[PDB]
């Protein structure tokens, strides 16, 4: 019970069908082999018939959209900055100049 | 439709707030001008009495 | 908003939010972040040839970070006031000395 | 050729100073202008 959970009980809801709640073996993303040149995770999954669809957040870019018609995006992601909160610092000398 | 080459959403648009550059006589602001001037005529009046 | 001088508070898009604060005099700022979340998309007519070459031209668009590059020289790169002091220059705590001059 | 169509008030498409020295396609200017040229030459057809 998550966040793709509830979307795909969502997602059912107004596309009546039966499904399966099943979880992915190798845990992995769609990823080109290097000289096997086969998929893996959802991607290798969906491609040689494993599952029906995938409720996950999926990086939707070029070499996978050739191969897996995505649909249009629930959410946005975005490469953001994390840092420690600024607590205050400890008072060095000098201090009542300030 | 194709892919969104773009997002978007509903933002906020408010006035940006000027430097405001405080006055030249700006620490006359704690007491009012009233104030000010009634401690001069209460200054001279004191060191009349007092002479 | 500009002759309300913080007292009324638009509510518009990102893209014309920035583009107004950029490319017109920088009056006015954009605060806070996308309260929903939209986005644009070029079409094409309903059972025609012309989607999944041009579907796959956007992605590789965006891909390439050339829709960022394109943004960032019609948003700023061509503003109106521009982009005056781009350091932030930060709140000093201290006194200034226009408070006792 | 292909028919394309846009929207002109707005700051993505634009009239560029000068119109009557230009022609066509080459008078409008900006932002989604470069999208379009980009995207035909992607793809590979003229518009
Ligand atoms: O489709 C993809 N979707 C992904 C979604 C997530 C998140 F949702 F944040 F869990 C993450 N993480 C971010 C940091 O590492 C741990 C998990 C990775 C994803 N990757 C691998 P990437 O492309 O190397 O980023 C994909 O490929
Ligand atoms: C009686 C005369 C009283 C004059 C008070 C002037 C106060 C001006 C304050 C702002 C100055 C800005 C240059
Ligand atoms: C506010 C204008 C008058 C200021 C008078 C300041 C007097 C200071 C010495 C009492
Ligand atoms: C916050 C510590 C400041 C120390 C300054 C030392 C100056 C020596 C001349
Ligand atoms: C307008 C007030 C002038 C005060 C001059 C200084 C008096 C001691």
């Amino acid at each position: 019970e998550g966040y793709c959970v509830d979307l795909a009980a969502e997602i059912a809801k107004h596309c009546g069908f039966k499904y399966k709640l099943t979880i992915v073996g190798d845990g992995k993303y769609g990823a080109r082999d290097a000289d096997t040149k086969i998929w893996n995770g959802m991607v290798g999954e969906l491609v040689y018939g494993k599952a029906d669809i995938a409720i996950a957040p999926l990086t939707i870019t070029l070499v996978r959209e050739e191969v897996i018609d995505f649909s249009k995006p629930f959410m946005s992601l975005g490469i953001s900055i994390m840092i420690k909160k600024p607590q205050k610092s400890k008072p060095g000398v000098f201090s009542f100049l300030d | 439709f194709s892919k969104p080459f773009m997002s978007l959403g509903i933002s906020i648009m408010i006035k940006k707030p000027q430097k405001s550059k405080p006055g030249v006589f700006s620490f006359l602001d704690p007491l009012a001008y009233e104030i000010w001037m009634c401690i001069v005529f209460a200054y001279i009046g004191v060191s009349v009495v007092l002479f | 908003v500009r002759k309300s001088k913080g007292k009324y508070a638009y509510l518009l898009e990102s893209t014309m939010n920035e583009y107004i604060e950029q490319r017109k005099p920088c009056d006015t700022m954009k605060v806070g972040g996308n309260l929903d979340s939209k986005g644009y998309g070029i079409a094409t007519p309903k059972g025609s040839a012309l989607r999944g070459p041009v579907n796959l031209a956007v992605l590789k668009l965006s891909e390439q970070g050339v829709l960022d590059k394109l943004k960032s020289k019609w948003w700023y790169d061509k503003g109106e006031c521009g982009s005056k002091d781009s350091g932030s220059k930060d709140k000093t705590s201290a006194l200034s000395l226009s408070n006792v001059a | 050729t292909y028919i394309v169509t846009t929207i002109l008030e707005d700051p993505y498409v634009m009239l560029k100073k000068n119109a009557n020295q230009f022609e066509g396609n080459d008078r409008y200017e900006g932002y989604c202008v470069e999208l379009a040229a980009e995207i035909a030459k992607h793809v590979g057809y003229s518009y």
